[PDB]
């Protein structure tokens, strides 16, 4: 050897154990989330929460979560997106009220669900703008049964829980756009990610606490799948 | 009216294949026929460096063949010695979407880029002997995707701005910008003379662009899938590149157009990473499919797997002298395989 | 005037990529394989090295 | 018939050996096979062996003979150590459970709650406590403080080596090294069972809009047949005024060496990651 | 060199019926999955129909359910769609995009703005 070579030896030690020490201080109890969704999908302000690509760091019982809503990016995904194959789960958000731009909110979700590097990854669908949606239906200027035929022919679900002062329509309504996204999401869905859907208004402040939730559910099937107990 | 000027650009494309069809005598398939192939290639792992906690994204190797720059997602940047197994750096990258690295010709600089669409340049010989970032390389549009060291002070970027660029280091402006690309710019190598350098994009063409001139010198199109990785041949005057499609194809730079595909029914993963050996005889290629491919770049036959990655392969060079081919895959674990 | 300027771009790059002088790919191969030939020995890779000439041990 | 015991015998011993000494290899070997509760199966792996290869060999040689060849110091090491390996894998059947538990009910804190610490203590203490307790109550004569007076009888009628359990230390061991090690390894793995069988539900349920069972029932069910036995017959040994025979005994402790063979190929073999490792091996 | 030139359209009265044709080259046509896409006058692209490689799987926006049939020749490496019954709003131009890589039953890029694998557009209008 030589001195040289021990000088070496030392800094790759110190170097190893730093790295090690890091990465299990900033890995534990921290969970990393991919925010996606469109323009007039409020992204932005589903989580409360009290240059390229933007960050938002919250927690909510003694764990930390870290969306990344890629935003400062070319309208092409299918390049960037598979640096996010190891989240625990994607904040899909949906405007559940503009029916016009909702089939390509579809089909966003759809090419999620059947990426090849997401396949792993399961969906938290979050459907904003449930105050608009009820708004509209309510109105009934907009019809949702021309941009969706099938519409028609759907009956709310037996084991609905809509809220009590809630009109059976917008309840039908958005049940309807609610088994859309679960429909393309179960027809192909491996069994190893499953789809969290839920209904948010610009005003909900539990937003957190659903994310918080869901992930849960989503480590501890990951952990029964795992161990061989599902 | 816009009718007249498609005409005639659907004119100079007809006439430009034609040409290089009468250009094309016989395939180099043909040409290496009678020659006797290489024969099967067993690389084993010699070094399995270890230390990263996250994937690996990209590699590159540095010119003295010894020390190898290696970016992961967990969100540090830790150069290697190959020979000792001995982190001689680990810089803390500010964002851990880094999807490309770089070593200086010279040793002294590297470079990282990510979805942060900024190339960051790290000092490694500096006088207090910390490593610090010396610019903070802004201009792009999209995400860096595979960024090259001209020289200590110039430096090509490759970004999903469907446009490559030119940096002054001690500026950091843009000297030239390259423009053309209609899909994000993936990957792109430098001559070996450094005067031209060809770019994969997500268009399924690769272009071949002059540094001096900032212009397209020629375009390429014979992919029928997104291009991922792309490396010059020996020569200079050829290139290899990878595809979603599974199939490597070199082109010639002189002829216009390609030479052969190396494509085969079993393959169906992407391609992610493509490097020549230092003769250009072995075209190695890491597919997504956990390992990688050693093609004989003659007779356009497999020649060789390097099979032992857990994971994706996303990123594969080859050193200067051609000693080694250090592969870096999603299962956080650098391997040189000789 | 956008359309007409990308079209006037992309004829203008398609001339510039036409006026070159094409060689034969006959001649191209030929080329490639007098390199390959002619550096086949300083390849490692292709002609495995002796452990004691090989730094990766 | 003897001779056939004793090949049977062999097979056991040989087949703890070899498993436990692939998992712990296993372990030790691949990096990827480094998470805490890779190192408590390594560790459960360690102290199975040490059984198979320190006290097992020579209750074979006992077993099928009645007859304690080796002498009576040796013999109070021997029965020292068998208790202390026996309660020390039971120990880790235990603490496995638990971080099972933790990593099912409480998935997000998981490595934080069980972090290499808390596995270094667990492993530290079901390999001191059992020590301790054992070497103990062999080299205090704790157990024999009930009633030696039986025991004269009893060393004089067990006319060789065997444990003897007077009234209290029968309970004692049976409260500390099967029963309240067992009870928390029910207690999680029934719980667990119970959430295990909502998720699968809810998946099953929620598509059309059990595996389970089968692996808490293999997991719970080796260790049960394996132990609860010997350790009923055991602390009812006490009573009935020792009416059990010798070679009923022997089948008993026979069949708790059973567990030790089996814990491998129930906690390493079983999962798909492991059997990964052994193939890339 | 990948070119998914398509052709058909043109001008038809409201209720007609116009057989839409997509010629494409360079490529294994029966490795991607089809789309056919239109832009209305002064919108964006807006996705309408996709079939599958094989053309087991097969689906339709809303708004033209049942009005338009897709159909894909493997053999010919055509892709067709058959507008029949058209109404105002399906004046749009119409691309045949692919979908980016093959074996894949995601679709990612295909409504993009300057997506690189579609046609120039053949135009529809009715009136
Ligand atoms: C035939 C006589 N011998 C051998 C000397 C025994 O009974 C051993 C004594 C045991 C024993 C006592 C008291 C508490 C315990 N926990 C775990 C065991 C245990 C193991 C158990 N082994 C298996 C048999």
């Amino acid at each position: 050897v030589s001195a040289e070579d021990k000088a070496a030896a030392e800094r790759s030690k110190m170097i190893d154990k730093n790295l090690r020490e890091d990465g299990e201080k900033a890995a534990a109890a921290t969970h990393r989330l991919l925010l996606l969704g469109a323009d007039n999908s409020g992204k932005s302000t589903i989580v409360k929460q009290m240059s390229g690509i933007f960050e938002t760091k919250f927690q909510v019982d003694k764990v930390n979560f870290h969306m990344f809503d890629v935003g400062a990016q070319r309208d092409e995904r299918r390049k960037w997106i598979q640096c996010f194959n190891d989240v625990t789960a994607i904040i899909f958000v949906v405007d559940s009220s503009d029916y016009n731009r909702l089939q390509e909110a579809l089909n966003d979700f759809k090419s999620i669900w059947n990426n090849r590097w997401l396949r792993t990854i399961s969906v938290i669908l979050f459907l904003n703008k449930q105050d608009l949606l009820a708004e509209k239906v309510l109105a009934g200027k907009s019809k949702i049964e021309d941009y969706f035929p099938e519409f028609a022919r759907y009956t709310t679900p037996e084991d609905a829980t809509p809220e009590p002062g809630e009109d059976p329509r917008v309840t039908r309504a958005k049940y309807f756009i609610r088994d859309e996204f679960l429909r393309i999401s179960t027809a192909s869905g491996d069994g190893r990610h499953y789809c969290y859907p839920h209904f948010t208004c610009s005003v909900d402040t539990e937003n957190a606490r659903r994310i918080f939730n869901d992930c849960r559910d989503i480590i501890q099937r990951m952990h029964l799948r795992q161990y061989e107990l599902l | 009216e816009l009718d007249q000027l498609r005409q005639e650009a659907e004119q100079l494309k007809n006439q430009i294949r034609d040409a290089r069809k009468a250009c094309a005598d016989a395939t180099l398939s043909q040409i290496t026929n009678n020659i006797d192939p290489v024969g099967r290639i067993q690389m084993r792992t010699r070094r399995t460096l270890r230390g990263h906690l996250a994937k690996i994204y990209a590699m590159h190797w540095g010119t003295d063949s010894r020390l190898l720059v290696s970016a992961s997602q967990d969100g540090k940047l830790i150069i290697w010695d190959s020979y000792t197994t001995n982190k001689v750096h680990a810089i803390p990258l500010r964002s851990s979407w880094v999807m490309t690295c770089a070593y200086a010709p010279s040793g002294n600089y590297v470079a990282c880029g990510g979805l942060d669409n900024i190339c960051s340049i790290y000092n490694l010989k500096t006088r207090e002997g910390n490593v610090r970032v010396s610019r903070e390389l802004a201009g792009h549009t999209g995400y860096l995707s595979c960024c090259r060291f001209l020289d200590d002070n110039q430096i090509v970027t490759s970004s999903g701005d469907t446009t490559c660029a030119l940096w002054d280091i001690e500026t950091g402006q843009q000297t030239t910008t390259f423009t053309g690309h209609t899909g994000d710019v993936m990957s792109l190598s430098l001559a070996p003379d450094t005067r031209l350098f060809v770019s994969g994009a997500c268009d399924a063409s690769a272009k071949l662009w002059d540094v001096r001139e900032g212009m397209c010198r020629q375009t390429f199109t014979g992919h029928e899938s997104d291009i991922n990785a792309i490396c010059f041949f020996p020569n200079g005057n050829a290139f290899a590149t990878g595809s979603d499609d599974a199939t490597c194809r070199l082109f010639d730079l002189r002829a216009d157009q390609e030479l052969m595909t190396y494509s085969h029914d079993n393959i169906i993963c992407g391609i992610t990473s493509v490097s020549f050996s230092k003769s250009g005889r072995l075209l190695l290629a890491g597919y997504d499919d956990f390992n990688c491919n050693v093609w004989d770049a003659l007779k356009a036959d497999r020649a060789g797997v390097l099979a032992g990655h857990d994971n994706r392969v996303s990123c594969l060079g080859v050193t200067d002298d051609g000693m080694a081919v250090a592969t870096g895959s999603w299962d956080s674990f650098l391997k040189i395989w000789n | 005037t956008a359309s007409i300027a990308q079209a006037r771009k992309l004829v203008e790059q398609l001339k510039m990529e036409a006026n070159i002088d094409r060689i034969k790919v006959s001649k191209a191969a030929a080329d490639l394989m007098a390199y390959c030939e002619a550096h086949a020995k300083e390849d490692p890779l292709l002609t495995p090295v002796p452990a004691s000439e090989n730094p990766f041990r | 018939v003897r001779a056939s015991l004793y090949s049977l015998m062999v097979l056991i011993i040989l087949t703890t050996l070899v498993g436990n000494l692939i998992v712990i290899v296993s372990i030790s070997h691949f990096k990827q096979l480094h998470t805490p509760t890779n190192w408590l199966i390594h560790s459960m792996a360690t102290v199975d062996f040490l059984l198979g290869c320190l006290v097992m060999p020579y209750s074979m040689v006992r077993s099928a003979e009645h007859c304690w060849y080796f002498g009576e110091v040796f013999c109070k090491i021997h029965t020292s150590t068998d208790i202390m390996l026996s309660s020390a894998s039971i120990f880790h059947l235990s603490f496995i459970s638990i971080d099972r538990y933790y990593a099912v009910c409480d998935p997000l804190r998981y490595k934080a709650k069980m972090n290499i610490l808390v596995i270094c203590v667990m492993i530290f203490i079901s390999w001191s406590v059992p020590a301790v307790f054992a070497f103990g109550m062999i080299f205090l004569e704790l157990n024999f403080k009930g009633a030696e007076e039986i025991y004269y009888k009893h060393v004089h009628c067990r006319g060789g080596c065997s444990v003897f359990f007077s009234k209290i230390s029968g309970v004692l061991t049976f409260m500390t090294s099967f029963y309240i090690p067992g009870s928390i390894m029910l207690c999680v793995y029934y719980r667990i069972y119970l959430i295990a069988k909502e998720q699968a539900r809810l998946i099953s349920d929620a598509n059309q809009k059990r595996k389970a069972v089968k692996t808490l029932g293999i997991v719970m069910g080796v260790f049960l047949i394996c132990w609860c036995p010997f350790f009923i017959c055991t602390v009812m040994d006490p009573f009935l005024h020792y009416i059990i025979p010798p070679t009923l005994n022997d089948v008993l402790i026979w069949f708790g060496y059973l567990n030790s063979t089996f814990n491998p190929m129930v906690y390493a073999f079983f999962y798909p990651w492991f059997r990964k490792a052994l193939k890339m091996m | 060199q990948v070119q998914l030139q398509e052709s058909g359209g043109g001008l038809v009265q409201p209720g007609g019926s116009l057989r839409l044709s997509c010629a494409a080259s360079g490529f294994t046509f029966s490795n991607y999955k089809m789309n056919w896409v239109r832009q209305a006058p002064g919108k964006g692209l807006e996705w309408v129909s996709d079939i599958s490689q094989s053309g087991a799987s097969i689906s339709y926006t809303g708004s033209v359910k049942g009005r338009f049939t897709i159909s894909r020749d493997n053999a010919k490496n055509t892709l067709y769609l058959q507008m029949n019954s058209l109404k105002p709003e399906d004046t749009a131009v119409y691309y045949c995009a692919r979908c980016p890589a093959p074996f894949t039953r995601d679709c990612f890029d295909v409504t993009s703005t300057t997506y690189a694998y579609r046609g120039q557009g053949t135009q529809v209008t009715v009136s």
